């Protein structure tokens, strides 16, 4: 087994794994948005282009992958922004285990998109069907979308400095839940925890928020209300974007003039340790702490240790499934692969055909589609078929057993 | 060396008894008579005696030749690789020759089991060379051709055993059963026109799920679909000669909104129509009984997998499970032309839920496959539960508990219904009405699989919304009372139980007296590991809260 | 010292062996 | 409202699956138990019931046997009234259907009669045992005829009929006694027959009730003494062929050990003639397990220091060419009459005998079979053939662990069968020895089913051992790789190797490292609690008051 | 809640409830100890008779039986057998039996001598003479049946691993105290298999000082184990005598001379604080935190010798050194219920033939006991497979 990355430049569509020194560089790629691949239903890969106004499609699931564009998508509109909702709780069969196969036909749900000047496009991905349009949501623009639970909620962030939680079945069937205006400039990121449960009313799920106004803000999301923050953070140079540990067990913040470390779990000199994400179930105090960051050249003058890690103008992160090992993508179009404690790069990839990474995309592995609709809604008709392209996929389908089965089925004779 | 002589056994097969036989199958399981070599010697002396064990008998040599042969095809690639054609060949042969008379080998009183064992040695023989691809061109699919219609016709007599077997081949060996499927059909259609209640569950699974694998030679699937799903609106009609649907006009109108189609299907609609006269008060289960014959095969055609994607309408089953859930006395009235009659008031009044319980059926099956396909509408068939509660004359929310005993089995699938719809959604939805009622159902019911999904439904309800204090209470009382009649009663308090009493403990439902020293003295030995990271974590926390 | 943190060595899980392939 | 059951009584004699199902449907309601109908309309039905079951054509006498179940369950009135007429009727055509019994058996549904007739006695007469007053007069006068047609019976069809007898035997010690010598006839002959014709089940049922025939304090002891007597001379004449005295400790204790089944021979020219052995201790071992495991009106004593001496001197047998190869194959096959002895007296003794599960434990390693050269190697080709009973060990580890818990010290028993777990855990294929040009299709793939029991005996180790790094390791790599396969074949993970994943996290032992970051990589969109709480910890569980 | 009640004075034993005025006095009974009595099952009721030697047990009346013994003891434990009423083999659950009884019976005297029975058969399975070179307080079993605590009046607490108890060489030793030991008590919880990783020792002493003990060093393997580490203690005014915690732990009740006193465990600060003190030492006050002290409260005046929670964690049980016991209640501190007979040696609160011992060491050798198995529930449902198991059998008749 190995990790696999899926990062893309301006002009670049590279494809490597970690631990390989092998990759495909996609042929046909253009993009000037921070977040707008994404994987879909482990056998394609969708690309929102630039200034062409179509999704290009690339084929991933082969011995020798597909270089080439698959397939494309017109589009009404150019769109920065991309989501998947992943449709899950399906191959189980919860009236009786049969633990059934993946189909070779597999899709999501939806597929988020978000262009420019706010607008929100979301559409049925098993049949192109546009369920609804959000004209306005944000007043300037959308910089990232993420689903937190598997397809419950949904989380946006624009460059009004507003953060918004919707409700997906408030979303398609709008009025959102809570809304978040503690920053004062453009939010460029945010990133949640990767642990998480079924439900918010028994969990305290991490909202990390990220903006040039050189803050970063943590939330307690429990609600059953609105969310509580308990602690944001100050930094002097202007950040760009983050990641987590798998465990929240630290924060990694890439910005201009290195990538800086941060550790949650924060060891004083007494060798005590201090968690300064504490937090509870619905009941929780609003007493949000303050601390500043200061590089590495005891925390009760409101000042805390960051420990640099590089010194590259970093474009985006991402973080292996050990949570051991930061990719980290610069301005100059490569993506180099760093370990965290020693702070030693151990490989460069660079693309070979410049721009800087877009984005960029880690999991690990082992050794048609519908047209889209581009101003159509479905109504409140009764007497429309909702009609979708779906596949369920075979079941998977002992020598004691059948001599019991022999030695019952010996009596019946007399002979 | 250590083997075991295999001539030895070829030897005592032909001559042998259970207590020797089963180790005769047990040795011929060793992985060691695989060698080359020994195929010329005294593998061939194992199988000649064999096929003289089944090539004649007094039917207790074909039965132990069946036997050891499918044991010896499975544990040794040489012997299939070599003899499996004429060991199926054999058993194919006796098989033709035992179909041709049925009537007389059953008045033997073991001829069934003797149809088990041929049927399901051949199935076993025939799965075995299906994937492997040399074995099966000119070595398998030559036989085929006789073998089907031999079990075509087996099937109008012993259906549970065959059609399992039929399926497989259809489903791998299609185009090879392309000449004998109206041959196959004209059989089905037989067996559902017929009863169809001396058939239990599985046997009415396995017709459906091949009366949809006909339809394989991405159209003719959709085609027969729509054809099954065209023959509800009629009967659904026929019920308004019981009530009036023209009260609400909403019904109505979904009703005329329902999928017919005319003069381009008659070879999969082959059913009669209904009679249902109001003087035999005992015949107006005919309509459940065709609707659920209705729902059988539309969820075969929908939840079986395929070789290819499907255009399943999910828009029009919703439509008509809607439709389904309409059908009712609490608020469309009897109609007028019939009249009053206390026996068939009785049975519309039974009869009608059941009409219900089907819609609930298929949107059951709708749910579990298709999860999150078709949620632009899971709130309105959460909605649409509540017209399965009943109520008493008066439309005050008084719900009449003495019928609610007659449908604990169909409850069950509520339950599990909702467990599974609030799964996919949030915490802000506007059936907290519905709740309230379910909540009271459950409770009353409950004073067994029954605990575990009435139990998932409190978890998904304490978790999702802050619920009133005194269906509140009313929970906590129940889980801590049957949790200690268990455990005074027994040793052990089961794992949902235990969940539910978690859910109890971290709710804000925090003021109860009970919640605080007896919902936790029982967990503080249950031995539960997911309670033990909540009195000792395993990471780092302060020792003084702001809370 | 606790197993639940960010240990104070450099390659953790390189004896679990996931990401070597073996040659032969 | 009211169904008016003089229609369904009179639409009952002609009716069909459709029609009769929704007939025996209606009658569960409660309404039927109301005044005056308790007289004149029941009367009705149970007339039409007797009609149909005292003469048909065998299709009305099925469905009246299952609609007078059905009224007589559903309604009190009709049991208290007229259910000493219908089970006379019945009973009476129970006797004139099994006079004659290679005449009624002649047709494929004369199994199917004796089973519906057989079936609705005993449910009639289990609902007659709640009413004192009711068990008098129309059962304590019919038992007496019922039960030697029930023995009659039972010589042909012991699969249904020895549960009623076993009941009636068990609520009734008075009534059985003077029949009680012809109900141990049959049991001898059912014994001294090839005794593998019969299932397990008919096995066991036959076991059960030849030791509920001993109910007539000491007569129990007496059965139970002779058959635990009854092992000795089999192992001693086991003792010819495997040359004892190489250890004496164990001959010590052969010997210090304490009727109607034949003294049996043994031939070596024909060594499948040794199959007789494992054949009878099997036997013995069941119906041990009937003196022991079943329930009683009073208490029993029970040997358990000499059961336990049993079971070790049992896995102590262990180590001219075919013979051999076949001393070989029967031995596990005797080790595992001792597993499963162990088995029953573990679970239904619980806490008795805690001073027997270390010496246990340790004698498990004797069942391992080993490489014959020198070594201690594990022997896995006959590991292959031993997959039922490695189960049923992980099983009995899993019983043992529930009461002792944690242990300090560890053995090296654990170890080699993680081993054998291991290698039982990888798919099979049965064409290593030597093509056709595909060698991967001739495999044996392993269920889930398997993995399950696999995956919580390695929860067992995992919890109460700090085991060896080596043997962890490996654990954690199986539970990585599969869990990732599966989650690539499938959509998820199935919760056995989710549960392995929880205890790996909790339960590191040894390690100075957790595997939590990459149980949270791989549950990326299949989300769960546990880990919610190890990240995120939650207030304690009083502060909130 | 309405669990029932039971106590024993050193002239005469009683049973009753917490919400009915019904009483059931015992015959005969002669006490001195502080615990002398526990129910074994859900039916008898063992009694440790004083200058008899001889053990009472009575119904839940009258003396049923008599069991004489080699000597006169002072303490009495039982270990509780489970895992017995489900089959991991069918599935099955099943009903208590009419013979039920524990595994064991520890039973100790003056001068440490700790007997070990099994109850199944009387045998006497292991004796300890010196275990404590001093009398026995107390003695129970924590867990299930994993672990044996007993503490004496040498100042030492010791932990006995059963299973090598009756096959010698204790497990772990605590000696931190400079008078003897009174009471003590456990706050658990357990994983899927049963140990002590959480789990917490309360120790209490005539030292006026209260001693918790985190367990979770114990399984280590470094007496034979790793030593634990002792996580607070206390320091009371007066001499204690006994003690008793709430369920959810929460609250610590300690009787001692002039009251029983009520410490929180969850300290509340000012503002909107709390700290949690288990997870150091201490001054306790009678009726912020930095100084090094806490705040009790006080609920009686009366002399205490012994002490129950009720399950419900509201209502004490304490019985005074007058023969009477007092059902308190926590928020108002009043009392509801006094009862008495027609001090107190012990008290205790539940919801809701015998073999002759022997006097010689049991040393293959037929080591017997009693038993009974018990029916399943089904000798003591669903239509629908009826109707399905009638429904395929119609397809088998044809004419």
């Amino acid at each position: 087994m190995d990790e696999q990355v899926i990062f893309t430049t301006n002009t670049s569509g590279t494809i490597a794994s970690v631990h390989s020194f092998e990759q495909i560089n996609l042929r046909q790629c253009s993009t000037q948005s921070r977040n707008s691949c994404v994987q879909v239903g482990n056998k394609y890969l969708f690309i929102a282009q630039a200034q062409k106004a179509l999704i290009n499609v690339y084929n991933l699931s082969g011995s020798f992958k597909r270089e080439s564009v698959e397939q494309r998508l017109p589009l009404p509109e150019i769109l920065k922004c991309l989501e998947v909702v992943e449709n899950d709780g399906v191959q189980y069969d919860r009236i009786q285990g049969v633990n059934h196969n993946l189909p070779d036909f597999n899709l999501p749900y939806l597929l988020l998109g978000s262009t420019e000047s706010g607008k929100l496009y979301i559409w049925e991905l098993n049949s192109g069907i546009l369920l609804n349009v959000k004209p306005m949501a944000h007043y300037q623009s959308i910089t990232k979308i993420k689903s937190i639970l598997n397809g419950k909620y949904i989380i946006t962030s624009g460059n009004d400095s507003r953060v918004i939680i919707w409700q997906t079945v408030d979303l398609v069937s709008p009025k959102p839940l809570c809304i978040l205006h503690d920053h004062t400039l453009p939010v460029t990121d945010f990133q949640v925890s990767s642990s998480q449960g079924k439900f918010l009313s028994c969990t305290d799920t991490k909202l990390f928020t990220v903006s040039q106004d050189a803050t970063i803000r943590c939330y307690d999301l429990s609600l059953i209300k609105t969310p509580v923050l308990l602690a944001t953070f100050t930094t002097p140079y202007s950040i760009k974007s983050i990641v987590l540990d798998p465990a929240d067990r630290a924060c990694y913040i890439g910005t201009a003039e290195g990538c800086f470390s941060l550790n949650l779990f924060y060891k004083l000199k007494g060798n005590a340790i201090v968690n300064l994400l504490q937090s509870a179930g619905v009941n929780t105090v609003q007493k949000g702490r303050v601390f500043s960051l200061v590089q590495r050249n005891l925390y009760a003058m409101g000042q805390l240790v960051c420990e640099n890690v590089l010194n590259s103008n970093v474009s985006c992160l991402e973080i292996s499934m050990d949570g051991t090992l930061l990719l980290i993508g610069d301005t100059e179009g490569k993506v180099s692969i760093a370990e965290i404690y020693s702070k030693q790069i151990i490989r460069t990839i660079q693309t070979l055909t410049v721009g800087e990474v877009t984005n960029l995309l880690t999991n690990p592995y082992r050794l048609k589609i519908p047209n889209l609709q581009r101003v159509i809604f479905d109504g409140k008709n009764k007497g429309h078929l909702h009609d979708i392209w779906y596949q369920i996929g075979e079941p998977e389908a002992d020598f004691n057993a059948y001599l019991e089965q022999v030695k019952t089925q010996e009596s019946i004779f007399s002979h | 060396e250590e083997f075991i002589a295999v001539s030895t056994l070829a030897r005592n097969l032909e001559i042998a008894k259970g207590n020797e036989f089963h180790t005769i199958l047990a040795t011929l399981r060793s992985p060691v008579y695989i060698n080359e070599q020994l195929l010329k010697s005294e593998l061939s002396f194992l199988v000649t005696k064999i096929l003289k064990l089944i090539r004649s008998g007094n039917d207790f040599d074909l039965w132990k030749g069946c036997h050891t042969s499918v044991v010896t095809c499975a544990y040794n690639p040489l012997v299939l690789s070599t003899h499996g054609g004429q060991l199926l060949a054999a058993i194919y042969s006796r098989l033709e020759q035992k179909t041709g008379f049925y009537s007389s080998v059953i008045s033997s009183s073991h001829g069934k089991q003797l149809f088990n064992t041929l049927i399901s040695s051949v199935a076993i023989i025939i799965d075995l060379m299906k994937n492997k691809p040399t074995l099966s061109r000119e070595a398998l699919v030559p036989k085929l051709k006789a073998i089907i219609p031999t079990l075509i016709t087996l099937s109008q007599y012993e259906p549970e055993l065959v059609l399992p077997v039929l399926q497989r081949i259809l489903k791998r060996n299609t185009t090879t059963f392309k000449p004998f499927t109206n041959k196959f059909r004209t059989v089905l259609i037989n067996l559902i026109i017929s009863d169809y209640a001396s058939l239990g569950t599985k046997t009415q699974r396995l017709v459906c799920e091949n009366f949809a694998y006909l339809h394989l030679l991405d159209s003719n699937w959709r085609t027969g679909l729509m054809s099954i799903l065209s023959q509800f609106k009629p009967i659904i009609q026929l019920c308004g000669e019981i009530l009036d649907f023209e009260q609400d006009n909403e019904l109505y109108k979904l009703i005329k909104s329902l999928p017919v189609i005319d003069e381009s299907n008659n070879k999969e609609e082959f059913l009669p129509s209904l009679k249902l006269d109001f003087n035999a008060p005992l015949t107006l289960w005919e309509i459940p009984q065709r609707l659920s014959l209705l729902a059988d095969m539309l969820v075969a055609f929908i939840s079986l997998p395929t070789p290819f994607p499907i255009r399943v309408p999910l828009g029009g089953i919703n439509s008509l499970c809607e439709v389904l859930l309409g059908v009712s006395n609490k608020y469309l009235p009897l109609k007028k032309e019939l009249r009053h009659d206390n026996e068939l008031n009785g049975v519309i009044n039974t009869i009608l839920p059941q009409i219900q319980f089907q819609g609930i059926r298929l949107w059951e099956i709708m749910v579990s496959k298709y999860g999150k396909c078709g949620l632009s509408f899971f709130e309105g068939i959460l909605s649409s539960i509540e017209l399965f509660i009943p109520l008493k004359k008066k439309s005050n929310n008084e719900i009449d508990f003495n019928v609610v005993g007659s449908l604990k089995f169909e409850f069950a699938t509520v339950f599990r219904l909702v467990n599974m719809i609030l799964s996919h959604l949030g915490h802000q939805l506007n059936i907290i009405s519905v709740i309230s009622q379910l909540i009271e159902v459950a409770l009353f019911l409950s004073h067994m699989n029954w605990f575990n999904e009435i139990n998932d439904f409190f978890i998904t309800a304490l978790n999702n919304w802050i619920l009133p204090s005194t269906p509140h209470i009313q929970i906590l009382k129940y889980s801590i009372t049957q949790s200690l009649r268990l455990k005074e009663r027994f040793g052990y308090i089961p794992e949902s139980f235990v969940n539910l009493l978690r859910c109890e403990v971290l709710h804000p439902g925090s003021e109860r007296v009970s919640i605080l020293p007896i919902a936790i003295s029982l967990l503080k030995n249950i031995n539960d590991d997911m309670f033990e990271l909540l009195c000792h974590p395993k990471v780092p926390v302060g020792m003084v809260y702001q809370l | 010292r606790n197993p639940y943190l960010i240990p104070d060595y450099p390659q953790p899980f390189e004896h679990l062996k996931l990401f070597t392939r073996e040659l032969k």
